[PDB]
């Protein structure tokens, strides 16, 4: 209750490191600063004469929490590091992780500091009362796959799938690791809704199944880029009835007009997110280019979401130290950088997911179907797709003996 | 262990004098802007009693004539306008890494015709 | 009133053992970490170790870990120091004390026992 007062609003930004994002925190810092300028502009335009400043709490520590305490001194030292952090902490905490902040989430602070994470894909973060996720959690991906597996009423998808292979070697990116972990976890909705599920841990195991006529499933789920699949598959041919679901949610390359499909991504269905409604425009979007464009984008939208909530609370006329502010980052549509950003009842970013296929006639990536995570509903786009599979239809989950 | 070295080993002064006792740490006893250094007064016969904590914070009931200063590795206990009751064995203590004490400084003296030594 | 009363001190032969007791009065014993601090001539004050009475978690300094053991009797509201294989170097005035954390998060010894002399010869 020191940095969130009358015309003094502070944002605590955690800049960790050696995670998925070890990328120049300068980029991330520039994204936060760009977001602050839009917020300042938005509030001045609303006629609100308030100052919004940001405390960049750089970390790159990944230190073990209070759970492990060798002695009494350990506890006392932990409490002193806590009080210093609590006094400097502001109105909102924008960061990249989930639960090291949860022993200190219950420390008074500002009545469970509203937390906005530009990460936390794991199922362990689901249903948290003060957590907002601005990147598609593994739960939303899982909901799409279960819905798609059950679907048997489409002219191209005439079978309800119940069997699948999940490829995971442990060398994937953080997002991919958590997405495949959610599909691996026995307690997950996907595992409960799957009668046969085997995790392929070796490159050889995947390679051997691509040719094996005695395999238990024709569907293989994997995460990464098309270059990762090419290196993994190699010169090995793929059985005519195999479907490879490539999870690559943060790659807009599939929506570029000059993109031809390789000749390996033919028995491949690509699960990605709807292209950024606007892409390749701003100077800073032109130089920041991997999936980390989306990582940094969440940080920017995090400042905008705070700015939107700060205006609202002040318009109505309440305070921000209230536990209400903290539990008021859900069931809302705010004005993001590239468009409107909708958050569900749990504070997670709703997205439109796109399942892409390689058209045999044009050799181009085409939209097969779309999935709205807000209403948890699938919408078919191409009713007569031109697949490599027999009769231009998706084959059955089991080997057709 | 963090070694604490006090200076001097022993000193003599009169009632009303200003006295200084220094404590040097083998390594910094600081943590998040706070110096985890304490000053204990061990009166003859009695057990150690806290005077100063967190390098400069006066303990409840301790007279204002006692004052602590310093940071990192060098610390100073200042006793202005010495009173006869302030003539014991003084010690420095750190809480940064486990618990260690200084060798002790002894304030043994001359009051008037009454002299209060230590041996 | 917060109090700590010590007993068990006296004469011991080299290689012998002695158990010290720290009887406590007027507080919530489980909450505060109990410590043992010795004082010998020309040795100043020396921290032996500690114990959290709530979960019986002990932390004895490496120098005394091999022969010195700290325990508690929650029903008796008391802490104990079991000293084994005693030498002439263990001849000191032994104290039992507790650590208190302030509102600002600073911890230190506040209340001490009267002390008990242990002589090894
Ligand atoms: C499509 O929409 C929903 C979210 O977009 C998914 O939601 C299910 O409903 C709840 C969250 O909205 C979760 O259930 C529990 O709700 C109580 C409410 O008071 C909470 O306390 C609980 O913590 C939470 N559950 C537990 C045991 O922690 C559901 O768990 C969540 N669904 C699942 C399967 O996890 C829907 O799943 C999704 N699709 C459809 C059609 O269901």
């Amino acid at each position: 209750s020191q940095n969130c007062h009358n015309g003094s609003y502070e944002i605590s930004v955690l800049m960790m490191g050696n995670s998925a994002f070890a990328e120049p925190l300068k980029n991330l810092e520039d994204a936060v600063n760009e977001g602050l300028e839009i917020v300042r502009g938005r509030l001045q335009n609303a006629g609100l004469n308030v100052t919004v400043n940001a405390t960049f709490m750089y970390s790159d520590g990944l230190i073990h929490n209070s759970g492990d305490c060798r002695s009494s001194t350990c506890e006392g030292l932990d409490l002193l590091r806590k009080i210093s952090n609590a006094q400097r902490m502001g109105c909102v905490l924008i960061g990249p992780s989930c639960t090291y902040s949860t022993f200190q989430m219950y420390l008074d602070t500002e009545l469970s500091y509203p937390m906005i994470s530009a990460g936390s894909f794991g199922l362990s973060c689901d249903y948290k009362e003060t957590l907002t996720r601005l990147m598609s959690p593994a739960r939303k991906l899982m909901y799409f796959l279960v819905n798609f597996w059950k679907t048997n009423d489409l002219p191209f998808k005439t079978y309800s799938w119940s069997t699948s292979y999940v490829y995971k070697n442990g060398t994937e990116t953080e997002d991919c690791f958590w997405y495949l972990n959610a599909l691996e976890a026995s307690v997950s909705y996907f595992s409960h809704e799957l009668g046969f599920k085997v995790v392929l841990r070796q490159d050889k195991e995947f390679q051997d199944i691509l040719m094996d006529h005695n395999r238990k499933s024709n569907v293989i789920i994997m995460c990464g880029g098309p270059e990762f699949l090419y290196k993994l598959k190699g010169d090995r041919a793929v059985a005519e009835d195999i479907v490879i679901i490539l999870v690559d949610l943060f790659n807009d390359q599939y929506f570029e007009d000059n993109v031809t499909a390789p000749d390996y991504m033919k028995n491949v269905l690509v699960l990605t997110l709807s292209p950024g409604n606007s892409l390749l425009n701003s100077s800073f979007s032109r130089n920041l280019s991997p999936t980390k464009r989306d990582f940094a984008l969440a940080y920017l939208n995090g400042i905008l979401l705070f700015g939107h909530m700060l205006k609202i609370f002040l318009e109505n006329g309440e305070n921000i130290t209230t536990p209400k502010f903290a539990h008021a980052f859900r069931n809302l549509t705010f004005e993001g950088y590239d468009g409107p950003v909708t958050l569900d009842d749990w504070g997670d970013v709703d997205s439109t997911m796109v399942l892409l296929y390689t058209s045999v006639d044009t050799k181009k990536y085409k939209v097969l179907l779309t999935y709205d995570t807000h209403v948890n509903k699938t919408y078919p786009v191409d009713m007569s797709p031109t697949f490599t599979w027999k009769n231009s239809k998706l084959p059955n989950d089991i080997t057709g003996r | 262990d963090i070694q604490l070295t006090q200076s001097p080993s022993s000193l003599s002064a009169s009632v009303g004098d200003r006295v200084t006792i220094t404590c040097r740490a083998s390594e910094s006893v600081d943590y998040y802007g706070s110096s985890l250094l304490q000053w204990y007064q061990q009166k003859p016969g009695k057990a150690p009693k806290l005077l100063i904590y967190a390098a400069s914070k006066l303990a409840s009931g301790v007279p204002s004539r006692f004052s602590g200063s310093g940071s990192g590795t060098d610390f100073t206990l200042t006793i202005s306008s010495l009173q006869p009751e302030d003539f014991a064995t003084y010690y420095c203590q750190q809480t940064r890494k486990a618990y260690t004490f200084g060798q002790g400084t002894k304030l043994e003296i001359k009051t008037g015709s009454e002299n209060l030594y230590f041996q | 009133e917060v109090q700590l009363v010590e007993s068990g001190g006296g004469l011991v032969q080299p290689g012998g053992s002695l158990r010290l007791s720290c009887a406590a009065s007027g507080f919530t014993f489980s909450s505060y970490w109990m410590h043992w601090v010795r004082q010998a001539p020309g040795k100043g004050l020396e921290w032996i170790g500690e114990i959290k009475p709530s979960n019986e978690l002990t932390n004895v300094h490496e120098k005394f870990k091999d022969r010195f053991t700290i325990s508690v009797d929650k029903a008796k509201n008391s802490a104990y120091l079991q000293m084994n294989s005693l030498r002439a170097e263990d001849t000191a005035v032994y104290y039992c004390t507790r650590t208190i954390t302030t509102t600002e998060g600073y911890w230190f010894f506040d209340v001490w026992g009267q002390g008990t002399l242990v002589t090894v010869s």
